[PDB]
């Protein structure tokens, strides 16, 4: 993912063909690596729904009206 | 992200299809990608090699690693261009080799040359190189790898193929994309799990996704449609309708309780129709006063193509009387599983010609010429009753007629006399009928059938092919087969038990249960072949007429219409007769004036007296002498009738060589 | 009731039917079973080799393979009846003193086989005998594919199509309606139509094979269960228990 | 009866028959042998975890007039827990809160109880079956075991984290907050979590929250492991259900068991390749993620003998098998044709224009090339892989056509060709067909003795099948005389001497993959011939080796037969000497087969059998002993009339498995001639280019998925069958009380049939589990397979049959719905018609215990088989007679049971009905199990039940009974006044267990029953002491505790192995 963009800037900088210097396919299987993703919260939750709304569901579960 | 969704999806077309939303979803950042060349490339791909290793290899690939190949010819013609103008020669060659190529006037007899071409191979400076003995898989696994791979043959599977040499020689993304394979490659990579693997309509795309959904099942990241609409926000054509199944159930509410009987589903009922039904997720009472099912209802178990049940999964018929074992009298909707497209238009319907289908003997027939006769979308007519021909009709020109005729075969069984005794011979107290009895029953049955019935059923039926293009119902298949009909063969069947009409209707004109056995025998005297499910023409009928009208409707009658017909020259002594009529937008009514109705010849007999009130006409009789017409010659765009008499604008008239003549505004 | 629900276009008969029609549906299905298990058949050259709409009067021969391919078979090597110089001798046996000779003529062999009895039941026999050996395998030029099914009542699925009862499946659709012929004789002037039968052509070459077939099939399953099963007389039971076609049947075609 | 043969009709139409296997299914078997799929595993479960929720009955009375609408919650718009109804039941309904990633179509939804709950009981087995209500109580049993599987089945998921957020409010203590997904979720938040809400009332909802412990709601454990990145696991407080919990925990503890970690995927990569390609797996701290692979070897070697038994003496199925492994062994063998060898070789053979023979041209018609004898070659090397169910034959046509003089040049050809085609064949009999190949062509020539008059010396040579069908003179050599058969002499011997010798060759993985060879051990393959590890990698000719020497030897056998003397004055000295310079040369042929056959084909098939579709089944291999000769391979089923025991079972009751299949002898032995390497071949270049895209694939990890169900499906079948028949496996029964009929074998198969339906509707299966063992009597099924040699000595294998989790569960649901069978909708005891005419408010669900009376009841008779009903004379009462041989009234206290009703529903009805409503008999009848409705009704209004009880009275059948009709007050919460109420079937048992509570939105309960919020269900909040963890589960399912929620991803292989082309 990551690796792609930059070994795409790294074959514009030297405006050539195939880039030389590569950062993804490598010899070292490195398939454990994570990246700042922005999927986690800082919790440790999930972002399937945005932290404001479900602030705003968590608080708006119990209001009151007033009575009829 | 990379979504995948199960139809061929191009980048300039889909979208403008729209193509997401008619799965459901509600909808920029979604770019669309062109895997239209892909499903031709896999088609080119499977008829070498076996089908495991082709679509395993192609599961394997992601789509945003952006590829491309490279082709080149095989070995004595890619000497040669190097040997020509460009001396593009690459530096992995041989130093002697680039040598020997730099000079003037090489042939046969230069022995330096030949000796170090001979031991040349491509192999040693491209590299990797896609040889005709490689497997799939190393194809795209290498070319996950280094943006352009070389090959040497055209059969490879993946993205765009580019060339290397002249012919002569031979012999962009955004946030969200869509496609049509489900890679593995990445681990977040996902399917859609709308429709399942039964109503895919490519039939590679099937082929495909069952091999998919059949070893990779666990690993897949699965989502439906409202995830997929969670996750985006925080010309036109006719003959592709979305189709829904209702999941409903029957429920038996006596006095206060109600229960629960079945749990029932109908596969493929359009949208359009539930849109303008105007139903929901509700109580529904699906019978009248009498009894019979309240016009809607029926009409929506006429367009589908199936109705099972849950729990088990075998074909549910309904009870159309009201005799209770099971009467189904209250329905209640509760929901919509799948969404998916179809093409309307089917494979047979190839020549406009004559359309013979086949019901069985108790089917509905005389609620839908009634409910088919009173539909009108535009200023047309559909389906008009004087278009239609009944199965009844055609035996009834005769000397006692043909279920009388066979009501009389009583004498000539031994024991047999007073045709209630029969009745009561063949029917046990179940009414199903006996093995031997029955054809005993039929071996006198069918000389009358065949050395009596078809003559005069293919006269008629060439009478009718004379007299204009029209709808025929029959009977049994090879009523239609036996008397070479000339026309479409359908071979249909209703959702519902056939047998039991057959005992709700009076005023039948014999042994109520004598009708039953005539069932029988038609049902025995048709071929095996399956019938195909009555909405496969109801929906073709009704639902592009009623696309139509959303994008047609009050641009202007005088220039949306057109119609084909027959044109006679002017020079006669004492004229335009109708084929088709056609109604369309301004540009493909544009694009209907040239393509012309020439190489069409028919020989038009036209004497006839005024008939009724509407203004002079004939009724004159077209006989086609050439070929027919196809349908693409028409269009894909554009709605068009499909049964018409014949009729022009008193004399005589004879044989006329008449041509056809696109008429419009 | 001796049908099953269709494998695409191919309803299968079921082999607890009452009627004779499983023993003509166990001879091709056998002879595509073993035609298929051949190793001649599946290198490129073969079917190359093998490689190289409307008929009239004064393009089926590329999708009507296999049903030619395993009529061969039937005829050199399950019964070796038709003998296609020593029609001669057969004669001259056949008419000798001590023996009797039954000239058996069918009329009108080319109206004779139609989907009602036969083609169904040999398409339903050939698109199941080639595909235990033949799966996924593409044939000359059709391409591997799929289709539904309704075989067993209990569920429906996919079902991936072999390649070579692919063109099964785009044929029995050819012949489930008929054949389209067009005329125009010169001794009639304004006299030029089309007509729909279900009758083969005249004089076609793979036209007489799988008619020989089916003849010495229904004659072996004529002397073996029909004749048994529908007389009395035991001088006519021995006389048909003592013949078979291999010995005395000679057929070359109607 | 005009309109009623209608009816009979359409009950005639509706029983047609659901299985329609009568068409053939070898076809099909075929396909799923060589491919067969993966059922659906790990499936995510985002919502929360139960299956009961509570549903109102009856609405509260929200405006009234003892109290002011400003008491009530519900006034002002407060989201409760529990519904604000006057009567709050339980009802079941599995995945409502489940935004699961597809349903297993498997789904217990249930009606509340005042509407009919009755077809969910005719599901199975009523075919018979006339009315829209009502089933036959015979099949109680049989219809709660389905529901039961049903329910099991419908709760097999893995927990999602979803993710949190701390509350804002104070209405907790910063508690942490699940949110969960979906179209509309602000409402769940008052349902997941009780103790949230605030306090305002004495009504008893606020009575119960207000009286429990605030510190136990939302998060209080996560496991952390990375900076930035999911939390693996955590444990959450929210409304659950302790069955469903249970359940979920024992289905992730199984795949726990089968998790593995790419370390030992690249040890086992490795070894399968025998190092010819490598793979990696990184050095760094893991994501925590699920690879399901790993599996026992019981469960292999279960569903290797379900495929042996599929497999049965068809040779249409195993022969696409082995065409499969001819074009797979194709692929990546280095030798390849040279068609042209024998062609340049035979020109330079010295002969005379002169002569009419011609032995340098002959060989050459006799054994045409055609490029297409690779495909005869290695189906023959692919089939060492299966002596027990193939065994690989010479075909017919390949013998010389009765007999064939040995003067003939051509039978000479033909005994040449099968002479070396003959060893690599797997039959058994192949040195005897190779000894009477010679002998049928020496007759008359030189003559030895036989055994009989049948199998003599003219008798043809591939008559001899069978293992003692051979000669004696050919096990003992002396028997041959060396002076009057001296070639034949020669020839035995050399059979004796020069014929191959097996090996072993050790393929296979055995942690990972579960090895699975029986009667050989793990690891270890057999082959027929001997090999040798080669030490060179640039591979050349040699001539050292026992298929060379089989050549030669065969070369000069021939050699010493034209050196004859009664043989060569037949021939001319040119034509004599030609055929010595033919043999001379074809002994010095130069081919490279032989030694590939030493030294390549045994390391290749090593590398390809582990990855293979169908594994490996041998019996051990032996060369020319009778002794030791495998015969009659057999599988069992099922047991025998009273045999128990497998070991003893086993060898009256098994099904002999296997094939032979014909090749032709020409194209082995062109194979075995003619055959060369590439130019410049390196072989560990070579096979590291050949077999690096075979090891990326994961059939074989689909495979040993496919094993665990096919395994675990038939403990679930023999566990489910022996709750309602007489098996041998030690079970553990708990349905008794709920009736039931005496199965047969008919009802025992078509249950199972809706066991296996139910079982691959689920986890998304299309073909073909569970029928071969299906199609025969499935009360009573073994699983075992044994040989025998000739001398009549047995080895057998008997598996143990594993650990299964599906007849665990099923059992745990059993045990709990022995003591919550009310909650499922069926009564347990049986039910007391009579008049009671008061105007109390207790619940016939309840009664008290003056209305019943038993067996024990002094003053009560009893009715069984007799039942004569003498009519009353001249104004006498009418009377029954007793089960004693008494003579009574009708009146009193009675005893039946239901089938006596039943066989007598309508002679009992008009003399019965007319004194049960006004007179003074009151009848017990004995069901022991019912499902029923519940009728509510006004306490201030009249109410009389004879419309229902008369209405459930006329519908009992023989066949069928309706649902029991009840009629229970509506209990409020001021003082109303009374009116008489008439009400005639009460309960015996205690049956009040679905009730959770009245009035909840009010202070109390005044009149009729009341039921506060069950505090034994809510432990963890009402108890202080009691522990988080802490379940009563088989009594009760407390609707609330501790749930673990996990967020493991489930990667492909491929994405964490690479490879490293």
């Amino acid at each position: 993912d990551e690796a792609d963009d930059a070994t795409k800037k790294q074959a514009k900088d030297t405006e050539k063909a195939k880039a030389q210097v590569t950062y993804s396919d490598t010899g070292i299987n490195n398939a454990n690596e994570l990246s700042r993703s922005g999927n986690v919260d800082n919790e440790g939750g999930s972002n399937q729904k945005p932290m404001s709304t479900r602030i705003a569901e968590a608080t708006s579960a119990i209001v009151s009206k007033h009575p009829a | 992200a990379y979504i995948a969704v199960p139809a061929v999806v191009d980048s300039r077309s889909s979208e403008a299809i729209g193509l997401l939303e008619s799965f459901g979803v509600d909808a920029n950042d979604v770019s669309y990608q062109d895997h239209d060349y892909v499903v031709d490339q896999l088609q080119y791909m499977l008829d070498g090699y076996e089908a495991g290793d082709v679509i395993d290899a192609l599961v394997y690939r992601n789509w945003l690693h952006h590829s491309v190949y490279c082709l080149l010819p095989p070995k004595s013609q890619l000497l040669e261009y190097w040997k020509s103008n460009p001396s593009v020669i690459p530096d992995n060659v041989d130093r002697r080799l680039r040598k020997r190529l730099m000079l003037k006037k090489d042939l046969r007899k230069d022995d330096e040359y030949n000796q170090l071409a001979r031991a040349f191979k491509i192999s040693d400076v491209y590299a990797p190189l896609i040889s005709s003995t490689t497997s799939p898989m190393t194809m795209i696994q290498n070319l996950n790898q280094g943006e352009i791979v070389y090959t040497t043959t055209d059969r490879v599977i993946g993205a765009r193929v580019l060339l290397y040499a002249p012919r002569k020689y031979y012999a962009p993304h955004s946030r969200f994309n869509v496609g049509t394979f489900p890679s593995i490659a990445t681990p977040k990579c996902s399917v859609m799990s709308g429709v399942d693997i039964e109503s895919i309509p490519n039939e590679f795309i099937k082929l495909f996704y069952q091999r998919v959904k059949s070893i990779h099942a666990n690993i897949l990241n699965d989502i439906s449609p409202q995830i997929v609409s969670d996750m985006i926000n925080r010309h036109v054509d006719v003959y592709r309708v979305d189709v829904v199944n209702v999941l409903f159930e029957v429920v038996d509410v006596a006095d206060g309780l109600r229960s629960v009987s079945r749990k029932l589903i109908m596969h493929t009922v359009p949208v359009c129709i539930l849109e303008l039904l105007g139903i929901e997720i509700a109580d529904y009472c699906i019978r009248q006063e009498d009894g019979m099912f309240t016009d809607w209802f029926l009409l929506l178990t006429m367009l589908s193509d199936g109705l099972t049940d849950r729990r088990t999964h075998c074909q549910y018929l309904i009870n159309p009387s009201s005799m209770p074992p099971d009467v189904i009298l209250n329905i209640s909707i509760t929901g919509f599983i799948n969404r998916h497209t179809i093409d309307v238009m089917p494979d047979v319907y190839d020549f406009i010609k004559p359309i013979g289908a086949v019901l069985p003997k108790g089917s509905f027939k005389s609620t839908i010429m009634r409910v088919l006769d009173s539909i009108s979308v535009l200023g047309v007519k559909i389906m008009p009753r004087a278009h239609v021909v009944d199965s009844d009709e055609v035996g009834e020109q005769m000397e006692p007629t043909f279920e009388h005729a066979v009501m009389e075969i009583y004498k000539g069984i031994a024991g047999v006399d007073s045709l209630d005794d029969l009745t009561k011979w063949v029917l046990n107290s179940d009414l199903v009928p006996h093995d031997d009895r029955l054809g005993q029953l039929f071996q006198a049955f069918l000389p009358l059938a065949k050395d009596l019935l078809a003559p005069m059923a293919r006269q008629f039926y060439d009478n009718s092919m004379s007299e204009g293009r029209l709808l025929t119902f029959a009977h049994a298949d090879s009523e239609l087969l036996n008397a070479n009909y000339f026309g479409h063969l359908l071979r249909l069947k209703i959702p519902y038990i056939t047998e039991v009409n057959l005992m709700i209707r009076k005023n039948r004109e014999g042994g109520e249960l004598f009708q039953l056995v005539l069932s029988y025998l038609y049902k025995m005297y048709a071929t095996s072949a399956q019938p195909k499910w009555f909405g496969s023409l109801l929906r073709l009928l009704i639902c592009p007429w009623l696309h139509m009208e959303k994008l047609i409707g009050e641009a202007d009658p005088a220039s949306t219409s057109a119609e084909i017909g027959w044109h006679v020259p002017r020079e006669q002594l004492m004229g335009f007769i109708p084929y088709v009529s056609i109604r369309a937008p301004r540009l493909v009514i544009e694009e209907l004036m040239e393509k012309n109705w020439g190489q069409y010849h028919a020989q038009v007999i036209v004497t006839d007296q005024l008939v009724v009130g509407e203004p002079r006409r004939v009724s004159a009789k077209a006989v086609i002498k050439g070929n027919h017409l196809p349908v693409k010659l028409i269009s894909r765009f554009a709605c068009f009738t499909l049964t018409s008499k014949y009729e022009m604008r008193t004399g005589r008239g004879a044989a006329y060589n008449a041509r056809l003549a696109f008429r419009s505004d | 009731k001796d049908w099953t629900g269709p494998i695409g276009e191919i309803r299968i008969l079921k082999d607890t039917t009452s009627s004779i029609a499983r023993y003509l549906y166990r001879t091709w299905y056998l002879a595509a079973a073993r035609m298929a298990a051949q190793p001649r058949t599946w290198d490129p050259l073969f079917q190359a080799i093998m490689r190289s709409a409307d008929t009239s009067m004064g393009p089926q021969q590329q999708v009507s393979a296999p049903h030619t391919l395993t009529a061969d078979y039937i005829n050199y090597h399950m019964n070796l009846s038709t003998t296609s110089e020593k029609v001669i001798p057969l004669g001259v046996y056949a008419s000798s003193p001590p023996n009797q000779s039954i000239n058996i003529d069918i009329s009108a062999c080319d109206a004779s086989i139609t989907w009602d009895f036969f083609l169904s039941v040999i398409m339903a026999a050939i698109h199941e005998g080639v595909a235990s050996s033949s799966i996924g395998k593409p044939f000359m030029g059709v391409p591997a594919s799929i289709v539904n099914d309704e075989s067993v009542v209990g569920v429906r699925a996919a079902r991936p199509i072999s390649g070579m009862q692919n063109m099964i499946q785009h044929l029995s659709k050819l012949y489930k309606r008929g054949f389209s012929y067009r005329v125009n004789d010169s001794f009639s002037p304004g006299n030029d139509f089309t007509h729909m039968t279900t009758t083969f052509p005249s004089g076609s070459t793979a036209t007489s094979t799988e008619h020989t077939a089916n003849n010495s099939t229904m004659m072996e399953t004529f002397l073996t269960v029909w004749g048994p099963e529908h007389t009395d007389d035991p001088d006519v039971l021995r006389l048909m228990k003592s013949l078979t076609i291999q010995r005395n049947y000679v057929c070359q075609g109607d | 009866e005009i309109q009623r043969h209608i009816t009979e009709f359409i009950s005639s139409w509706q029983n047609h028959p659901i299985v329609q296997v009568s068409a053939d299914v070898e076809n099909r078997k075929t396909a799923q042998l060589l491919h067969a799929d993966t059922p659906r595993l790990v499936t995510w479960d985002a919502g929360l975890c139960t299956s009961f929720k509570i549903v109102p009955i009856v609405p509260a009375q929200v405006p009234q007039d003892v109290l002011a609408y400003t008491f009530f919650t519900s006034s002002y718009a407060i989201q409760s827990p529990f519904p604000e109804a006057a009567v709050s039941r339980i009802v079941v309904h599995t995945r409502w809160a489940s935004n699961v990633d597809f349903d297993r179509d498997s789904s217990v939804i249930m009606a509340p109880p005042t509407e009919n709950n009755i077809h969910l009981f005719k599901q199975l087995l009523n075919t018979e079956t006339l009315s829209v209500r009502g089933a036959n109580p015979l099949m109680f049993r049989a219809n709660v075991l389905h529901m039961l599987l049903e329910f099991v089945l419908d709760n097999l998921y893995l927990n999602r984290h979803t993710g949190f957020s701390q509350d804002h409010t104070p209405f907790t203590e910063g508690a942490n907050l699940r949110s969960l997904p979906g179209p509309d979720a602000e409402k769940w938040y008052s349902i997941m979590y009780p103790t949230r809400m605030g306090t305002p009332n004495v009504s008893k909802i606020c009575n119960f929250v207000a009286s429990c412990v605030r510190n136990r709601v939302g998060r209080f454990d996560r496991a952390q492991m990375m900076n930035g990145a999911m939390s693996e696991w955590v444990d959450v407080f929210e409304t659950s259900d302790a069955l469903t919990v249970s359940i979920r925990g024992r289905w992730m503890a199984r795949l726990a068991r089968m998790n593995i970690n790419p370390t030992e995927i690249e040890w086992a990569l490795t070894e399968c390749a025998q190092g010819y390609v490598t793979v990696t797996s990184p050095y760094a701290p893991s994501v925590n993620r699920l690879m399901p692979y790993r599996i026992s070897n019981a469960e292999r070697q279960i569903s290797q003998i379900i495929r042996v038994m599929n497999i049965g003496n068809n040779a249409t199925v195993i022969q696409p098998v082995l065409q499969d492994i001819s074009v797979l062994l194709q692929r990546i063998s280095p030798l390849q044709i040279d068609p042209t060898i024998i062609s340049n070789t035979m020109s330079t053979v010295s002969e005379s224009t002169t002569q009419t023979l011609s032995p340098a041209s002959s060989i050459l018609g006799k054994l045409r090339p055609s490029n297409s004898d690779f495909s005869s070659f290695r189906v023959a090397l692919a089939g060492w892989l299966y002596n027990g169910v193939v065994t690989t034959v010479i075909d017919d046509s390949s013998y010389p056509k009765d007999g064939g003089s040995v003067t003939s040049l051509e039978n000479l050809w033909d005994f040449f060709i099968l002479a070396l085609a003959l060893p690599l064949t797997t039959d058994p009999c192949a040195p005897v067909k190779a000894f009477m190949t010679l002998a049928n062509m020496m007759v008359g020539f030189e003559t030895i003795p036989m055994d009989n008059q049948i199998y003599t010396q003219s008798r043809r040579a591939s008559a001899f099948s069978t293992p003692h069908t051979w000669p004696r003179c050919f096990m003992n050599i002396q028997l041959i005389s060396p002076i009057d058969a001296p070639i034949l002499r020669q020839w035995a011997e050399i059979i004796h001497r020069y014929w191959p010798n097996p090996s072993q060759i050790r393929y296979g993985t055995p942690n990972v993959f579960g090895s699975a060879n029986l009667f050989t051990p793990p690891e270890v393959l057999l082959l027929p011939i001997d090999h040798q590890p080669a030490n060179v990698t640039t591979p050349t000719l040699d001539f050292t080796n026992e298929l060379t020497n089989w050549r030669a030897r065969v070369c000069e056998l021939m050699k010493n037969l034209v050196d004859n003397q009664r043989y060569q004055p037949g021939w001319t000295q040119s034509l004599v000497s030609s055929m010595r310079g033919t043999l001379g040369k074809l002994k010095l042929i130069k081919s490279m087969t032989p030694m590939y056959l030493q030294q390549l084909a045994p390391v290749e098939l090593a590398v390809i059998a582990p990855m293979l579709p169908f594994p490996p089944f041998q019996v051990p291999y032996v060369r020319l002993d009778r002794d030791r000769v495998p015969t009659m391979v057999g599988v069992t089923r099922q047991s025998r009339d009273t045999i128990t025991q497998p070991a003893l079972s086993l060898s009256t009751t098994n099904t002999t498995v296997g094939v032979p299949l014909a090749l032709d002898a020409r194209a082995i032995t062109v194979a075995l001639l003619s055959g060369k390497y590439p130019p410049d071949l390196v072989t560990n270049v070579w096979y590291a280019d050949a077999i690096y895209p075979m090891y990326a694939d994961t059939e074989v990890f689909s495979n040993l998925q496919r094993d665990v169900i096919t395994c675990e499906a038939v403990q679930t079948l023999v566990t489910l069958v022996a709750q309602i028949s007489e098996t041998q496996y030690p079970v553990d029964r708990y349905l008794d009380w709920i009736p039931s009929l005496r199965a047969s074998a008919a009802t025992a198969a078509t249950f199972a049939e809706w066991v296996n339906t139910s079982m691959k509707t689920a986890f998304d299966l299309s073909d073909m589990l569970l029928e071969p063992l299906l199609s025969g009597d499935p009360r009573m099924t073994q699983l075992a397979i044994q040989y025998q040699q000739y001398n009549g000595r047995t080895f057998n294998v008997i598996p143990e049959m594993p650990g299964s989790v599906i007849a665990d569960c099923v059992q745990l649901t059993a045990e709990v719905f022995n003591h919550e069978y009310n909650l499922f909708g069926i009564a347990r005891g049986d039910i007391i018609i009579g008049r009671v005419q008061s105007t109390h408010l207790w619940s016939p669900l309840a009664p008290p215990p003056d209305l019943v009376f038993d067996r024990d009841t002094p003053g009560v008779h009893i009715f069984g088989r007799d039942c004569r009903i003498s009519f009353g004379m001249n104004g006498a009462a009418p009377m029954i007679r007793d089960e004693t041989g008494m003579m009574v009234p009708f009146e009193g206290n009675w005893i039946f049971p239901l089938a006596l009703w039943q066989m007598n529903t309508r002679y009992f009805n008009q003399q019965f009905d007319a004194w049960i409503k006004t007179g003074e008999l009151r009848i017990r009848i004995e069901m022991g199990a019912y499902p029923y409705m519940l009728h509510y009704y006004d306490p201030r209004q009249y109410a009389n039940a004879w419309n229902l009880t008369s209405a459930w009275l006329e519908e009992i059948t023989p066949t069928s009974i309706p649902s029991v009709p009840f009629m229970v007050p509506i209990s409020s919460d001021h003082d109303i006044s009374s009116a008489p109420a008439v009400q005639y079937i009460i309960s015996t048992e205690y049956n009040d267990r679905s009730l959770f509570c009245t009035n909840s939105s009010s202070p109390q309960t005044i009149a009729g029953p009341d039921k506060h919020i069950p505090v034994e269900r809510y432990n963890i909040l009402t108890n202080p002491d009691a522990p988080p963890t802490q379940i009563q589960l088989p009594e009760v399912v407390d609707l609330y505790n501790v749930v673990t929620r996990y967020a493991y991803e489930t990667p492909p292989i491929t994405a964490v192995v690479m490879g490293v082309p």
